[PDB]
């Protein structure tokens, strides 16, 4: 057999549906396993050259377990505890009242930053460069968490 | 032979079944709504009143 | 602290970025022919 | 007798007055049935049919399939046909003003003055079928109308 | 009559077999067209607990061996018959009362039912009153009652 | 009469006839949300 198993749980019902569509796309010889040629020659289709191993890399991460089930359980398995954007944005809105993106660059280093949790000023900045700024300097928490949930963008070739 | 005759008598029984039956609760609901536009009658009729 | 427990942690899987591994065009695929019903639904809602 | 075509309308009206026991019939319900099958006349054909006026027991009124058909022969003889001329003349009799302003009280008058009356329900019924205002009918229509089935 | 559906199912609309079609693309893990004991005791797994009875076999003993496609699309295609979407039930429920609140009445509902028409025990309608969500006071609801006869809706879940 | 008692007798046997091919009806609705959705979207767009 193919021996391939885990505990099932869901845990976004309305993207388990697209997920079978990437899979259903990406899978044109309806194999269920992942194929460095079904995927090389089709990524570079739309994409520039992903010629570079790094996709045979990342096969070899383990020895045979690849279906289309268990791709539901790798993915709850990075990722558990997730809660929606429009509830995190109440949270955000929770100590603004402004409630309108217009949080402060300041407001959010002086709180986040040092009080609270005492960590470094780096694990901020990737957020502070990698995410556009608001205007006059604030934090857009409502396009942030766009970026957050689905609106981060990189290069799509 | 006997195994046309008896896909037509599946087949002919099957759609006279789902035809009539149709046919039948669809002058059921042809008499409802006859009802619900004498109701909308009677609804402008106490709007006239 | 509720605010703190999630955003990191999300923020934590970017400098992880696993989905990109494998799919750094994945907005690409979410844009085949999803997002226009999506962007529809959505329009739809807020003009009413 | 006609062909089996009446035997078969009356088979389906036995199972059609199943109720209690297919196969027993109530003289109210064998009533009914040719009452409805066009047959007008059954005031007083009770004593015609039954031959004793023993009317005490609802349950059980014996009556079978069997003796029912030459009971709707001796029915169906037609002892009785009226026509509307009769009918109108009574009624514009009972009229006041040769138009019918507001019939609606009389009538009621009159069909409670009757000593053989069984119903009130069919007589706030009877608005239905073009009875509706107060009583705008010269008569004419409703006759039309009762003379109909 | 004969009742041995001998076209495909083709007394009904054809878009329960797409559903099917996915069905037993997802079932079939092994992908060959075919159920198997690899199959189901994995997928059925994957929502159940790994259950001891072999009614799996059942299955496979049902219609001896491994189901074809066709096969599956039989066996429920003879599970079909005098029945109705959801649509002609609602418009006669809507009929039969016309406040059409779906306050069908125990005492009612008993008589519209076991009463007349084909004559049936009402003990074995009783299966209608011990497993069938009943309206308290005596009135029955339809509408859920109309989606649970459907796939709308189910009493419980596994 | 006819018709009701028909249907009611023929859920009634295969209630539980072949219960277990009934349970398995799961993913039914999983599987019919994008037909459903595209319809909803219609109506909704009509009664815009
Ligand atoms: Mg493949
Ligand atoms: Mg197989």
């Amino acid at each position: 057999q193919r021996a391939t198993s885990n505990v099932f749980a869901m845990f976004d019902q309305s993207q388990i549906q697209e997920f079978k569509e990437a899979f259903n796309m990406i899978d044109q010889n309806r194999d269920g396993f992942i194929d460095k040629e079904d995927l090389h020659d089709m990524l570079a289709s739309m994409g520039k050259n992903p010629t570079d191993e790094y996709l045979e890399g990342m096969m070899s991460e383990a020895p045979g377990p690849i279906n289309f089930t268990m791709f539901l359980t790798m993915f709850g398995e990075k990722l558990n505890g997730t809660d929606p954007e429009d509830v995190i944005r109440n949270a955000f809105a929770c100590f603004d009242e402004e409630a309108s993106g217009f949080i402060h660059e300041d407001h959010l280093r002086e709180l986040l930053t040092t009080m609270g949790d005492r960590f470094t000023d780096e694990e901020v900045d990737e957020m502070y460069r990698e995410a556009p700024i608001d205007k006059k300097g604030n934090f857009n928490y409502v396009e942030f968490t766009r970026i957050l949930k689905h609106g981060a963008k990189d290069k799509d070739d | 032979q006997v195994e046309e005759m008896k896909t037509q008598l599946e087949e002919l029984e099957d759609e006279l079944q789902a035809a009539e039956d149709a046919k039948l609760r669809l002058e059921v609901n042809m008499q409802a709504m006859k009802s619900q536009f004498e109701r909308d009658l009677q609804a402008r009729d106490e709007q006239n009143e | 602290k509720v605010i703190q427990r999630n955003c990191a942690a999300y923020l934590k899987l970017r400098n992880w970025q696993w989905w990109r591994l494998f799919t750094k065009v994945k907005p690409l695929l979410q844009v085949t022919r999803q997002e226009e019903e999506m962007q529809a639904k959505d329009e739809e809602l807020q003009r009413t | 007798d006609f062909s089996e075509e009446q035997t078969a309308e009356f088979k389906e009206a036995f199972q059609l007055f199943d109720r209690t026991g297919d196969g027993k019939i109530l003289y109210s319900q064998c009533g009914d049935v040719m009452r409805a099958l066009g047959q007008n006349p059954t005031n007083a054909e009770v004593m015609k049919v039954l031959g004793n006026p023993k009317s005490d027991e609802m349950n059980l009124k014996t009556l079978k399939f069997e003796q029912f058909l030459p009971m709707m022969q001796t029915i169906a003889k037609n002892k009785d046909q009226g026509c509307f001329e009769d009918y109108v003349e009574g009624l514009r009799v009972f009229d006041k003003e040769g138009n019918g302003t507001v019939m609606g009280a009389e009538i009621r008058h009159v069909l409670v003055t009757l000593g053989e009356k069984m119903t009130e329900e069919e007589v706030e019924q009877l608005v239905a079928g073009h009875e509706d205002s107060n009583g705008c009918i010269n008569y004419e229509e409703l006759v039309r109308m009762v003379l109909s089935g």
